[PDB]
């Protein structure tokens, strides 16, 4: 047929040692890797429809009055917002003959791997957003919060992360840690160099590094979280909501036709003339995170931040940045990269023109800047559609 | 330590990487495609047009097909044997149990895998009515599971099993559906991935070893686990068959006639069609041909191929697969002389029976332990020590020359006055140990007539 | 959970896409034309005369004729009395059923086509008041259909089946008459009568489990849903057989007459009519022809094949035929001898009885679980226990010697004075379950009289 | 579309069709609209009104 084609398996190269006395399986391959945030997030029941959450909002509210003061009226309130599906899904194909021999159990350890992969995917779409489905809303690194872990862990996530939370009105229920993580907890010292996660004469493994609690609150460990420059992350766990529509549902053909090639330039092949068989994977994950503001992201020694500003549409009036909660002098929609440079360098504290960048036109500004940076568009007198976002690390 | 859901993938992957081990058997048994049965005289085109071969397949069931259990001994206490097959008998409740789970059924398809693939395995539990099932909820549900299906890691030191797994394929998917862990003092089950995927169950059991038996074709004790029953030599006449009547097959489509050829007569001088190189001659059966001079033509013939030629081949491995195997020489056609006399039937049945003989002793102490255990499973406490000696009674696996054996019953019995009691009557004659009860009753009914 | 009118079209689209395997079989026990089945050598206007080869309808049929059901036999409750009599015991309940359906009649059907496709399904259900007049409104209506229309989703981890669909076809062709599903509680039927389903017309029943029962040609413990009985091997030779008898026959009409030349010969001096290319040799018994001798002419012919170097191979395949199959050699005509005593015949015929002997067995255990079916659905509440251990008397399929038989049992019984109660050598003898109680009737009155 | 079969749109559609394979059964019988070659005939063929 179409002989060791990269696209399907045929007694190319790797079969080369078959049938003969070949070592077992071997004793170097590492087990798979598991999901993560399937075993953090709750699981939600979800429908081929999708769900819609509700959620009150109303500011239903009394007052005091003195007798014969006649009463007040009031009224509640209450929205919604929808959630959907999105599939992921695979092909692989084999010679019928090579799914007949099943040569180092290839057809069986596919399934496996392609598991590893979907579950991977939807980790990576959660976690970093790197290929996520429009349908997913939100992605842990999406937060404006970071923080520093490098001297010793506890300053970091005791009291600095901690309080990048509560001064948000956001609590911290869990914390999630790459291996990676495991020589700065172990390098985190008192003054006199003892460790502070570990106990005399130091036989025990660090305690979150046995998924101890932290000060009250429960350690996930993983062995791939880490991507870029963040490491893990310290939040309201709470706030994430998953669900999976159906199993991986593997499917199987002699007989159908692939197209090797693209929609826009085909390449059929018939599985039945080139005598092949093919399995189809799908999975229909979906994903809801409440509030991405709610996570610290945790960095392994300090970073700047960097958000792209989105003024589309904005017509009339002024709009108002803020770092760490000190707001800027108000700024015009349509002021210079410069300008906006020398405003947010204005703000009171900490902040210098050598350290903060601005780059980009009127309107569709970058920032880089050392802290947390919010927007208030409120300003805008017409041209509503205005926002900010993180793009990467500074 | 080791938790099981690791233990669990650890073991579906060995029981995955066993199948391709299996795959060799089975090709004989079915008789698959195999590339050195293979005829290389035939032309390549021609080579879709296979002959298979029924060796295999004849020997394992000729073996299987003659086995089947009648019941069990156990010893009595200080000597109580002339007892009934019935009042609640030690050796009868084993033999229930038997009946309950239709093992008369399941056992003769399972030793049968036990001869393909050298090993099956019986299992055991306690129901669970909690799920609808047409069983007696008291029974221990003894069941036999493939090596298709089930894999048990022996400990080499012992020869106990250590652990074990069943897996289920749901569809021609073939994704695996259910997977079963045995472990020394609880059976764990990922109870089903029907779609999704699994959520665990477990239920202790009463016994301090798993409750799984291997029953295998153990041939010798240097085989720690059984060899397949279709021997490497008789594979070999099987694929050497296989290519003579290949071979032979292609030979009578494209040699069997005698090609006729003409020399010095042109193709113009003939008429041929210049476009198509033919004619058509009108060849009904009276006609002569005149060819004129064709400037000294001849005619003149390549021979035919002569099939019988191959025959002899043929005759020679059914021969030898008669002789590899031992069955009676014309289970394989290789005699036509069919035995006269009562004597001269077990004659040629002689080398099948002491192998089926063989093979019941072989799996006998299989259904020792799988009795043995189901005991404890169900009575809880401890065996009592009479069980330790019990042994399977299997029938005679030789033909039932019945008239011949009346006149050897009739004279050593010699009504009251001969050398056997009644019973060794019956016991000679075959009746089963479920039958000899049934006798009593009906003997005792014709002396209260009188 | 699941919903019906989605479930029957996600079943039917399975029945109909499971009856392209079912027809590679047919094609074999039908003898319908096979593309292998072409005479390779045969010129391409005489491929029309297809030779059809009948060794597959010869096995099936051979072991299909051979199975006869006597009656169940049911376990007393503790082990009190051999047989019960005929007041309605448990076993003759069962045996009413029996006669009362003709299931004797349609169950040798049934077993055929177990043994063409692998599998037949048995089914249960009540008698309609207002549909199939003639049958005795108490019994419960067992019938049973074949794998052409009737389909189940059995459960691998479970051996029962999910739900099952029967599809009646119409008198021509494609059209669906009506569609029945069938589920573990429930029963509905469409018809689809103008293009259309009608509103399912539907029953609850009895059971918590789906009344419908597979028969299956399991043939050993990991064929999970029963092979075909014509097996790769007897398919092979079925096939091979056919060439060499199509080539065979096709030499007779072209090639076993000598052809006959005439080299030299001007067709002019022949006097050939040279607008038709003939001259009437008028034949008539000694008449010497004459010729001109120029150009060296002479005559000489082409030798005819020889038929017989196909017939010395069909006598081969015919050999691998019976050894394949088993049955015994006379019934392939392999040669003239056949057994001439008793003795021979038993050996003769000892792979085929003991081959259906292992099929009644395999059958036995579903006509078991559609009887416990049959139970609870006239019956009703949990069956008593002792149905869990019932077994089926098939008679003994061997060919019936009844003098020596006759001669054996008489001397057994001796007068009474033998080793063996009376109605013991009944059994012996062969007389079935249902014939035995009239012959305890007769003695009953025999022994008013002496 | 086919796993949640909304309004019974595959059901519905069956009838529909079954429906149309009629229509272009009598049409083509009676005044010939879209009739295939092996028709021998259709009525509107007739001489006489």
């Amino acid at each position: 047929s179409a002989d060791h084609s990269q696209i399907a398996q045929t007694k190319d190269t790797m079969f080369t040692g078959y049938l003969d006395p070949v070592q077992a399986k071997d004793y170097f391959a590492e087990a798979e890797k598991t999901s993560i945030v399937q075993r953090v997030a709750q699981k939600i029941p979800m429908g081929a429809t999708g769900i819609v959450i509700p959620h009150w909002t109303g500011d239903v509210s009394a007052q005091w009055i003195g007798e014969g003061d006649m009463k007040p009226i009031t009224k509640g309130n209450m929205t919604k917002r929808d959630v959907h599906p999105a599939k992921i899904a695979t092909i692989f194909v084999a010679s019928a003959e090579t799914v007949r021999a099943n040569p180092a159990n290839y057809l069986g350890t596919m399934r496996t791997k392609v598991a590893t992969a979907i579950a991977m995917a939807f980790d990576n779409a959660a976690l970093h957003g790197t290929n996520a489905p429009s349908a997913f809303q939100g992605y842990l690194d999406q937060s404006n919060k970071t923080q520093s872990i490098s001297p010793n862990a506890y300053q970091g996530l005791g009291v600095s992360g901690l309080t990048k939370l509560v001064t948000d009105g956001k609590k911290w229920t869990h914390t999630l840690l790459d291996d990676t993580v495991e020589p700065v907890l172990n390098g985190s010292v008192d003054a006199n160099g003892r460790p502070l996660f570990v106990e005399s004469t130091y036989e025990s493994l660090t305690t979150p590094f046995r998924e101890g609690r932290i000060l009250g609150r429960p350690t996930i460990l993983s062995d791939h979280v880490a991507e870029g420059d963040v490491v893990g992350y310290a939040g309201d766990f709470s706030q994430i909501i998953w669900g999976q529509v159906g199993g991986l549902s593997f499917d199987v053909t002699d007989q159908a036709t692939l197209n090797l090639g693209s929609q826009e330039s085909p390449n059929f092949v018939s599985l039945w003339q080139h005598n092949l068989v093919a399995v189809r994977v799908e999975a229909e994950y979906g994903l809801l995170i409440n509030d991405v503001n709610a996570f610290v992201k945790l960095t392994f020694d300090p970073v700047l931040t960097t958000y792209a500003l989105d003024l589309d549409g904005a017509s009339a009036g002024n709009f108002t940045l803020s770092l760490d909660g000190k707001t800027s002098a108000n700024i015009a929609y349509n002021a210079s990269t410069a300008t906006v440079k020398s405003a947010i360098v204005a703000i009171d504290d900490g902040v210098s023109a050598d350290d903060v960048t601005v780059t980009g036109s009127a309107g569709d500004y970058t920032i880089t800047v050392p802290g947390t940076l919010t927007a208030d568009f409120s300003g805008l007198t017409d041209g509503e559609g205005a926002s900010i976002s993180v793009v990467s690390v500074g | 330590s080791i938790d099981p859901e690791k233990l669990r993938d650890q073991l579906l992957d060995a029981f995955e990487n066993k199948q391709n081990e299996l795959k060799s058997s089975k090709a004989y048994y079915d008789a698959e495609r195999r590339p050195d049965a293979i005829g290389l005289a035939v032309p390549l085109d021609m080579r879709k047009y296979l002959a298979h071969v029924g060796y295999p397949r004849t020997y394992v069931d000729a073996i299987a097909e003659r086995q089947e259990l009648e019941g069990f001994r156990i010893p009595s206490a200080n000597g109580e044997e002339p007892e009934s097959g019935g009042e609640n008998d030690p050796a009868s409740e084993l033999w229930d149990w038997w009946q309950a789970n239709n093992l008369d059924i399941e056992a003769t398809l399972g030793h049968t895998d036990a001869l393909i693939y050298g090993t099956a395995y019986i299992t055991i539990s306690m129901p669970d009515p909690e799920v609808d099932f047409d069983v007696d909820p008291e029974v221990p549900l003894i069941r036999v599971e493939p090596p298709t299906a089930l894999y048990a890691e022996v400990d080499p030191r012992t020869r106990k099993v250590l652990y074990a797994i069943r897996a289920i394929y749901g569809a021609d998917g073939n994704e695996i559906v259910s997977a079963t862990l045995y472990l020394p003092d609880t059976t764990m089950t990922w109870l089903r991935a029907e779609g999704e995927w699994e959520a665990p169950t477990s239920t202790p059991h009463g016994l301090e070893m798993v409750p799984v038996i291997p029953i295998s074709n153990r041939t010798r004790l240097s085989d720690l686990y059984g060899t397949s029953e279709i021997s490497p030599e008789l594979r070999s006449v099987t694929d050497a068959a296989a290519q003579i009547l290949m071979n032979m097959q292609g030979t009578a489509n494209l040699m069997a006639i005698p090609q006729r050829l003409i020399f010095g007569a042109k193709p113009e001088e003939l008429g041929i069609n210049a476009e198509t190189g033919q004619r058509m001659f009108d060849a009904y059966m009276a006609r002569i041909l005149a060819f004129e001079g064709g400037e000294g033509a001849h005619a003149e013939q390549f021979s035919a191929a002569e099939l019988r030629n191959f025959v002899d081949a043929l005759d020679a491995l059914d021969r030898k697969a008669a002789s590899y195997s031992g069955l009676p020489p014309q289970y394989l056609s290789s005699s036509s002389d069919n035995p006269a006399s009562a004597e001269a039937i077990k004659a040629a049945e002689s080398r099948l029976v002491k192998k089926v003989e063989r093979k019941n002793k072989i799996f006998g102490g299989a259904w020792e332990q799988a009795m043995r255990l189901a005991y404890k499973m169900v009575k809880g406490g401890d065996i009592p020590t009479e069980y330790y000696r019990m042994e399977t009674v299997w029938r005679d696996p030789s033909t039932p020359t019945y008239a011949a054996k009346a006149d050897a019953a009739a004279k050593l019995f010699a009504n009251g006055a001969g050398l056997i009691p009644r019973e060794r009557g019956w016991v000679d004659m075959g009746y089963t140990i479920v039958e000899r009860e049934q006798m009593r009753q009906w003997l005792e009914q014709d002396q209260k007539q009188g």
